[PDB]
RNA sequence: AAACUUUCAACAACGGAUCUCUUGGUUCUCGCAUCGAUGAAGAACGCAGCGAAAUGCGAUACGUAAUGUGAAUUGCAGAAUUCCGUGAAUCAUCGAAUCUUUGAACGCACAUUGCGCCCCUUGGUAUUCCAGGGGGCAUGCCUGUUUGAGCGUCAUUU
RNA sequence: CGUGGAGGUCAGUGACGAAGCCUAGACCGUAAGGUCGGGUCGAACGGCCUCUAGUGCAGAUCUUGGUGGUAGUAGCAAAUAUUCAAAUGAGAACUUUGAAGACUGAAGUGGGGAAAGGUUCCACGUCAACAGCAGUUGGACGUGGGUUAGUCGAUCCUAAGAGAUGGGGAAGCUCCGUUUCAAAGGCCUGAUUUUAUGCAGGCCACCAUCGAAAGGGAAUCCGGUUAAGAUUCCGGAACCUGG
RNA sequence: AUAUUGGCGAGAGACCGAUAGCGAACAAGUACAGUGAUGGAAAGAUGAAAAGAACUUUGAAAAGAGAGUGAAAAAGUACGU
């Protein structure tokens, strides 16, 4: 019964949701996350994992702040406002 | 240069009643098990992938080139060639056609 | 799971609101090419893995 | 020396690389000393350093760091070069004194590999150059 | 292997040579660049002679 | 319909303050009404009208703070220029421009002399 | 509504971040009514529902059609 | 002789090849140098009159302000008077804001929407208890400030 | 001989029908193939000289997809067992009510829970798919509704263990260590009564934190109630804690 | 002067033409799989225009048969060939 019947005993989580990356990859006992490394100071990622990387890097998200930086620079980090024309 | 090879595919070995072409791992999706890399394989890498360091430009001896364009010029003065080449000059005054420098 | 956590509980609520047929007027939109909800779920065909 | 930090001496490979015990670090202890205080005071900038003392167990270095945010430096024309972003952690890259030594960078025949930069001269002389009209 | 009466070649390509291949497509491109920067240096350097 | 940015800029702190409460109250009003009634687009514009008030209220509040800080060395970081973490801690034109005394003396004496060939 | 016409309870979807104290205060200030007891539960759709019983000085069904709904 | 099997053909099926498409991909070249403790990348939950997604946003939530343009948006609704106008728009531009819970992630924690401490303020008899509102307390290091330690150590009272 | 693309030329064919496809119809070539008619189609496409290659399939237990014979076949036989009638419905072996016959036989086919699921719960509508016969039935589909606590839990505590800190290793990702060779504080409180808050007695202190929904632990009971909630709501009667 | 399979803005090709070309021309790093690290698809084409078949009839319905729209239904959201 190394198979079907021992599968019936599978109801204890090894991994919960990770605070930082969201995946159910937070190892409960080890109190760390196999996908993102949390609570490491750093984010887990290896160079032999180009697909892994590609899946999580910048731009796969919303880029809340960073998206606008390109435009800002185009206009030289303008201080002030536009000025309104005539009639 | 990475097309066709973005898999972790492996041969299943023989004894499994299938050809030994590398196959995609895991389950859950129709890609699982399929043939991977290699030219007979839908998805796989093409035979002898085309490269950039193909020779594109050709060197030609300066003098052959010159010789080349010279005969080419000499030909512009032959009504038979210029007609055969498809130009309509059936009616031009003479050839070579010289025209006032006012042009 | 009897006494659940709130984090789970929320994740649940989300998941249930997500589970519904396509708002039918969306099919009237110009150039719309969605004829159904291809992300519909069901408690006995696919788990949420927490 | 640097004891090869390997399991039980185990190398798992060709017998050349089967060494553990007589291997030496390619950076000077001084390079280590710089880099460690440079990590601690990471707001500063490592200018230079110098030996001061040693026993059998230890060597001792005094490390000259330099505040780049302190306006006394920023206004000092002779030193504001180190204020630049281009000098962040020069010790970590072998741009200090001890570094360009270990890094083997001087003019002349003796430094053919390493002086344009080890890996760089390599990559150069290991590049195939292909012109449009092939030569 | 070794066969026939041919010169003994020494073509060093046993090293991932493909990773470090430089083809100069920008030969044309960087000539224009090289000029559009000599004229533009001559411009700012006033009547000085480059 | 719905308020306008300029109409609000003339109003007083406490006028705007009450404006707002008048709006929350009408929003509350439309929420209840939205229930018994199919589709209430009216609510859109008050939802935004509330936004417009709060926006302008803050233009004021900020500006005030900004004004009572004029000419002082430490403004809050809120009001400091954003730019870029780098561009921020880059040398100021002053610091950048500082030349050494030895070089002041040298650049004055032997500057880059304009000149030309021919005759 | 049956918990109004029989129970003297107003039933409000309240903020998810608002606690029982905070519900009591706002139900008083917004409606000028007096609160005996606040019960709360997080509806399974993410929203919080407050069960607010008013004192016998008030009739919730009143201050309900006073509010508007019915 | 049917039926049956087979072969050909027409029409009907099955299936999706062929041909023609192409807001995608791929390779070459040219110009540029801009992430983050002023909270980045990334994550979670939310936000529309009627939306599950994708896209966009953040309790001011498919957006607020500013500027340009000048009449739309459109599946239905609805507006809106503003259509010789500080003014439509799911427009463009963008210089002002907002920016939940998080994340290097900073009061301590976190399989918890768990638990502290300080200042201002508001109620309940309250400087001490409770509740509401606002603002705060990570670490390493540098310069400076204040308060200190050591017969390390100087000079003094007498 | 033939294919994708390129230079040149037939001022080449074409919506009055390009390409493609179908055709025991026709012609040419030993052949690779070429040409035509008829049908179908609907936006493109040829010939000749040349250029170029990701250029020709029957096979590789080849790759992807699609389809056969097998075949209306193997089979749909564990778990005692069903039957009459009415209702409803287009439709009833299978739904609902009624009756009969039976079983699980409290070591349960009964009444609740832990883990796990996550709405499956309840109501209304309802049968395209799914429930390997069926379906008017359903854990299905559609649309709604529903989970109420000072006292039940978590929250507090410590367990095996886990793990910050001064440090000590390690090129470094970090490893060791937990009172650890560390200057490691937080409380009684009068003074002062410019004040509710510096100061003055001062003892005490080999000290992070996380780790139990079965261990330890402050305190609630009965009756009533819903389509679905109740030691949570109602009614009555209590108790603990803090102030 | 040199590098540049990353980032932002551009101009291109004797490249590929939906089993090709990036895995993804599409709500593609999606759906799905796995405790986890990771693995990872399929899926473009009615018509110029929805004019997406009023109406009648058969049926419990789905639909059929007429009718109608259209250049065409030998284009019926199963939809070019
Ligand atoms: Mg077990
Ligand atoms: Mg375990
Ligand atoms: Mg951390
Ligand atoms: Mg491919
Ligand atoms: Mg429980
Ligand atoms: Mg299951
Ligand atoms: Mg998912
Ligand atoms: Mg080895
Ligand atoms: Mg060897
Ligand atoms: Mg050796
Ligand atoms: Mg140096
Ligand atoms: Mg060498
Ligand atoms: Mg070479
Ligand atoms: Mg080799
Ligand atoms: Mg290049
Ligand atoms: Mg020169
Ligand atoms: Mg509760
Ligand atoms: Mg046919
Ligand atoms: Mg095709
Ligand atoms: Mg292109
Ligand atoms: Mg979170
Ligand atoms: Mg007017
Ligand atoms: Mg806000
Ligand atoms: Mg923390
Ligand atoms: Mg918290
Ligand atoms: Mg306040
Ligand atoms: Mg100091
Ligand atoms: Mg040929
Ligand atoms: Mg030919
Ligand atoms: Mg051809
Ligand atoms: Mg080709
Ligand atoms: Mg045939
Ligand atoms: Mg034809
Ligand atoms: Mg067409
Ligand atoms: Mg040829
Ligand atoms: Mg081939
Ligand atoms: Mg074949
Ligand atoms: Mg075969
Ligand atoms: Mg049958
Ligand atoms: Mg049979
Ligand atoms: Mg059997
Ligand atoms: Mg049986
Ligand atoms: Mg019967
Ligand atoms: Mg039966
Ligand atoms: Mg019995
Ligand atoms: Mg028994
Ligand atoms: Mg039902
Ligand atoms: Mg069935
Ligand atoms: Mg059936
Ligand atoms: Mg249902
Ligand atoms: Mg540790
Ligand atoms: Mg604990
Ligand atoms: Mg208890
Ligand atoms: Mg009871
Ligand atoms: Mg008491
Ligand atoms: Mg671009
Ligand atoms: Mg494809
Ligand atoms: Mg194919
Ligand atoms: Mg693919
Ligand atoms: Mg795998
Ligand atoms: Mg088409
Ligand atoms: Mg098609
Ligand atoms: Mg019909
Ligand atoms: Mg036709
Ligand atoms: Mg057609
Ligand atoms: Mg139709
Ligand atoms: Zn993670």
């Amino acid at each position: 019964g190394k198979g079907t019947p021992s599968f019936g005993k599978r109801h204890n989580k090894s991994h919960t949701l990770c605070n930082r990356c969201g995946r159910r990859s937070f190892h409960v006992q080890k109190k760390t996350c196999s996908s993102c490394g949390y609570p490491a100071a750093k984010t887990r990622s290896y160079n032999w994992g180009a697909k892994a990387k590609r899946r999580h890097t910048t731009g796969t998200g919303r880029m809340r702040y960073l998206k606008h930086v390109s435009r800002r620079f185009k206009n030289g980090f303008q201080t002030g406002s536009a000025s309104k024309a005539s009639a | 240069e990475k097309a066709g090879h973005q898999t972790s595919a492996e041969s299943w070995g023989t004894g499994r009643a299938v050809a030994r072409i590398p196959r995609v791992g895991g389950g859950g999706t129709g890609r699982s098990g399929q043939g991977a890399f290699g030219n007979m394989c839908r998805g796989g890498r093409m035979f002898a992938p085309t490269k950039t360091w193909r020779k594109w430009n050709v060197k030609v001896n300066h003098n052959e080139k010159r010789y080349a364009t010279a005969s080419a010029i000499a030909a512009t003065a032959v009504a038979s060639l210029v007609l055969a080449r498809g130009h309509r000059v059936e009616k031009i005054p003479e050839i070579p056609l010289v025209v006032s420098t006012d042009l | 799971a009897a006494q659940k956590s709130f984090r789970i509980k929320q994740k649940m609520a989300k998941a249930k609101k997500q589970n519904r047929p396509l708002p039918q007027w969306i099919r009237l939109r110009t150039n719309n090419t969605i004829r159904y909800n291809a992300k519909r779920r069901n408690w006995r065909r696919t788990k949420m893995n927490i | 020396n640097r004891k090869r930090p390997v399991p039980k001496g185990a190398t798992y490979g060709k017998p050349t690389n089967q060494g553990v015990n007589e291997l030496k670090y390619q950076r000077s202890l001084r390079a280590t000393a710089e880099e460690r205080v440079g990590r601690r005071a990471a707001n500063l900038r490592v200018l230079n350093s110098y030996w001061v003392n040693q026993d059998s167990t230890y060597k001792y270095f005094e490390v000259i760091l330099v505040d780049p945010q302190h306006k006394a430096i920023r206004r000092d024309a002779r030193y504001n070069w180190i204020c630049d972003p281009v000098h962040k952690h020069r010790e970590a890259r072998g741009l200090t004194a001890t570094g360009k030594k270990s890094r083997g960078i001087n003019k002349g025949h003796k430094f053919n590999n390493t002086k344009a930069g080890r890996r760089k001269t390599w990559k150069r002389q290991n590049t195939l150059s292909l012109w449009r009209y092939r030569k | 292997a070794i066969s026939k009466n041919l010169p003994i070649l020494k073509n060093h390509f046993r090293k991932h040579w493909q990773e470090r291949v430089k083809v100069h497509f920008d030969q044309a491109g960087k000539k224009v660049s090289r000029r559009n920067a000599r004229a533009t240096r001559a411009a700012k350097i006033a009547p000085r002679p480059l | 319909a719905g308020v306008k940015a300029y109409e609000l800029r003339t109003k007083s702190k406490e006028q705007l303050a009450s404006q707002l409460v008048d709006l929350k109250k009408e929003l509350a009003e439309l929420k209840v009404q939205k229930l018994s009634r199919p589709s209430l687009p009216k609510i859109k514009t008050v939802r935004k009208s509330i936004a417009c008030v709060l926006t302008v209220i803050n233009e004021q509040q900020r500006e005030a703070v900004r004004q009572l800080y004029k000419g002082k060395k430490y403004q809050p970081k809120d009001l400091r220029a954003k730019k870029t973490r780098a561009l921020r801690r880059a040398l100021t034109k002053f610091e950048a421009s500082q030349v050494t005394e030895k070089q002041r003396k040298k650049q004055i004496a032997f500057p880059q002399r304009k000149y030309a060939i021919k005759a | 509504m049956k918990k109004v016409e029989d129970g003297n309870i107003l039933v409000f979807q309240v903020s998810m971040k608002a606690n029982k104290y905070q519900i009591k205060k706002a139900v008083k200030e917004l409606y000028e009514v007096d609160v005996l007891k606040v019960n709360t539960l997080v509806r399974p759709n993410g929203t919080k529902k407050a069960y607010v019983r008013l004192t016998a000085d008030y009739d919730a069904l009143d201050i309900a059609n006073r509010i508007g709904y019915i």
